[PDB]
Formats: structure tokens, C-alpha cells, sequence
């Protein structure tokens, strides 16, 4: 099947403040595996997955530099949008960014991801040719036409067939095991004055009950994830329905009722 | 524009009376990512309630988790209170147990 | 490995 990488960059100026907050994050298959938060004392790039603590120290020492860049980056290219947009310095914005690849079935580069957002709203994107931008807008219109003169997306694009590719097959390799897991949900039934279907404890989060209302999937916080899925039945009538509970994990889906 | 916060509270492990459990406030859907939330017991705030660390969706909304240690009893009920800007005042949400 | 922004927006 496929595999990804990606980071999650998000800036917040800060009123009356040269620095804003910058947080990083990456994921490997949609798992955090790394985190960094200009918020720390002294903040420092670290692993957020078991399999990360293989990595040396000239890693972090690295990961943690090139993170106070991108702080730096992004405080010049806020104060540039405030231009752009008219904006005052006494407000907080924000910026956020998501970056990374999706490797097919062969493992070559399948999709490269270069987008940006701001307050909350897409602003430029790099296109699947990773030569050419997409603008949200005027304003961002300004942002492509810099980029098209800087020849940016040359940049971009080297990392994307690059280091994102690299990277992402040795976090694989290191990762394995544990990226493979899965853990099969717990099921059970409650009656209200209204029947309720309980999956608990499940991991990955995709996971499919069948009686209809549903909660959006949560975390416990403990590594796994909770969904429930109800009727109404009539009051009378017991058995009203079976609840199947389809997951990876399971060895076969499960079927239960009150 | 700013988007207004989703919440769900629910325990970590089903509820029992008198066991040691854990309380999450899980709230997602929210712009800007400046938020603060809390847990009430009986309308009383608890402290000590820890933040994950946030993170943001692929629509870039952000999300969060709240969790606190808590002990359900028959009795006494329990809440989430988030302010965020995108809300004329706080919203409480009870945490109801069989949710 | 984090990419490493381009020109500034």
C-alpha cells in the first residue's frame, strides 16, 4: 500500500512581541512521530515515537536549528502578509503550513505537499507538477508572482523528491513493528429511554459500526481511540437491531446486542 | 474569519462508582488557535488539568485534549468550559456518562 | 527531516 510524511507548521504572532509562537509536527502514516514548541524553556526538537529515540544526537541538534529558522521565516513572511492585507500588528495571525509525500504501492514519489494557510484559509499551494502554484486570492497572487521570480518551487520541490522521500523510507525501516500494530476494539451495548453501540479501545482510529446517530471518533489519550453509534428502538421490542463492528484489527468483525 | 469550537467529554475507561478514572474535554473545529478550557465538578473548576499538545486537521482546523483525573460517583455531576473568541461567552458542556 | 522554507510570502 502507500505511506506519507508530513509536518504541520503553525506560526501565531504575538502582540507587542518580535517572536511568535511557532509549533512543528510531524507524522509518519498520520502518526506524530516528532514535535517542536518555541514555547519550551529551551525548546529542543523531540521524538514523539518510540522508534525515534534511534536517532543521534547531530539529528536533534540539527532538526532543533533548522526549527528556529523556520521560527524566523515565519515571523518575516507575517509581517509581509500584513502588508499584503492591510493589517495591524496589534492583532494576532496565523499561518500554518503542511508539507510531506505519499509514496505508492512501488515506493516511488507518489504526491508531493507544499500548502499554506492563512487565519485558518488556504493562501498558496504548490501543484502536483511541484512547478507551479495555485493562489486562494489577490493578495496571494502577490505571494505567486514573488515565487514565480525567486524560482521557489525549484526549492521545493528538490526536497520533495529529496529528503522527504529518503527520510521517509528509514522512518518506515526504523518504525515498523510498532507502525504495524493494531489493536482490536472492545464492544458492548447500553439500553436509554434508545440502544448504544460501544467500540472502546481500538487503534488505528478508522473503524466502521453498523446498527442512526454517531459521535466523530475520540481519543482515551491512552493510544487508542472510542466510537459509539445508537438507535432509538421501540421501547417494546428487544433485539431491535444487531450492531456489527467492522476494524483491521479484529480477527473477524464482531456482532452484538442488549 | 474564526470557527467555533466542537466539545465532547467523555471518561477514559467506561465509569465506575468510586474507581479511579480520567476525564477528556476533546475539542476540535477551532480558529484561532488561542483557546482555554477547564473542568468543573458540581460547578466547582478542578485544577491541575493538563493540555495535549495541540495539534491541526487537514481542513487546518485546530484540536486539543484536556484530560483530568477523576472518580465518578452517583451523584455529582461534570463539565468542560471552553472560552474561545469565536464565542460570545464560555460553553459548558455536562459530561453525561453513558455518552 | 523538516523541509527548510524558500522566499519569504
Amino acid at each position: 500500500g502507500p505511506h506519507s510524511m508530513r509536518y504541520f507548521e503553525t506560526a501565531v504572532s504575538r502582540p507587542g512581541l518580535e517572536e511568535p509562537r511557532y509549533i512543528s509536527v510531524g507524522y509518519v502514516d498520520n502518526k506524530e512521530f516528532v514535535r517542536f514548541d518555541s514555547d519550551a524553556e529551551n525548546p529542543r526538537y523531540e521524538p514523539r515515537a518510540p522508534w525515534m529515540e534511534q536517532e543521534g544526537p547531530e539529528y536533534w541538534e540539527r532538526e532543533t536549528q533548522k526549527a528556529k529558522g523556520q521560527e524566523q521565516w515565519f515571523r518575516v513572511s507575517l509581517r509581509n502578509l500584513l502588508g499584503y492585507y492591510n493589517q495591524s500588528a496589534g492583532g494576532s495571525h496565523t499561518l500554518q503550513q503542511m508539507s510531506g509525500c505519499d509514496l505508492g504501492s512501488d515506493w516511488r514519489l507518489l504526491r508531493g505537499y507544499l500548502q499554506f494557510a492563512y487565519e485558518g484559509r488556504d493562501y498558496i499551494a504548490l501543484n502536483e507538477d511541484l512547478k507551479t502554484w495555485t493562489a486562494a486570492d489577490m493578495a496571494a497572487q502577490i505571494t505567486r508572482r514573488k515565487w514565480e521570480q525567486s524560482g521557489a518551487a525549484e526549492h521545493y520541490k528538490a526536497y520533495l523528491e529529496g529528503e522527504c522521500v529518503e527520510w521517509l523510507h528509514r522512518y518506515l525501516k526504523n518504525g515498523n513493528a510498532t507502525l504495524l500494530r493494531t489493536d482490536s476494539p472492545k464492544a458492548h451495548v447500553t439500553h436509554h429511554p434508545t440502544l448504544r453501540c460501544w467500540a472502546l479501545g481500538f487503534y488505528p482510529a478508522d473503524i466502521t459500526l453498523t446498527w442512526m446517530e454517531l459521535v466523530e471518533t475520540r481519543p482515551a489519550g491512552d493510544g487508542t481511540f472510542q466510537k459509539w453509534a445508537s438507535v432509538v428502538v421501540p421501547l417494546g421490542k428487544e433485539q431491535n437491531y444487531t450492531c456489527r463492528v467492522y476494524h483491521e484489527g479484529l480477527p473477524e468483525p464482531l456482532t452484538l446486542r442488549w | 474569519i474564526q470557527k467555533t469550537p466542537q466539545i465532547q467529554v467523555y471518561s477514559r475507561h467506561p465509569p465506575e462508582n468510586g474507581k479511579p478514572n480520567i476525564l477528556n474535554c476533546y475539542v476540535t473545529q477551532f480558529h484561532p488557535p488561542h483557546i482555554e478550557i477547564q473542568m468543573l465538578k458540581n460547578g466547582k473548576k478542578i485544577p491541575k488539568v493538563e493540555m495535549s499538545d495541540m495539534s491541526f486537521s487537514k481542513d487546518w482546523s485546530f484540536y486539543i485534549l484536556a484530560h483530568t483525573e477523576f472518580t465518578p460517583t452517583e451523584t455529582d455531576t461534570y463539565a468542560c468550559r471552553v472560552k474561545h473568541d469565536s464565542m460570545a461567552e464560555p460553553k459548558t458542556v455536562y459530561w453525561d456518562r453513558d455518552m | 527531516w523538516l523541509v527548510t522554507n524558500g522566499s519569504y510570502l
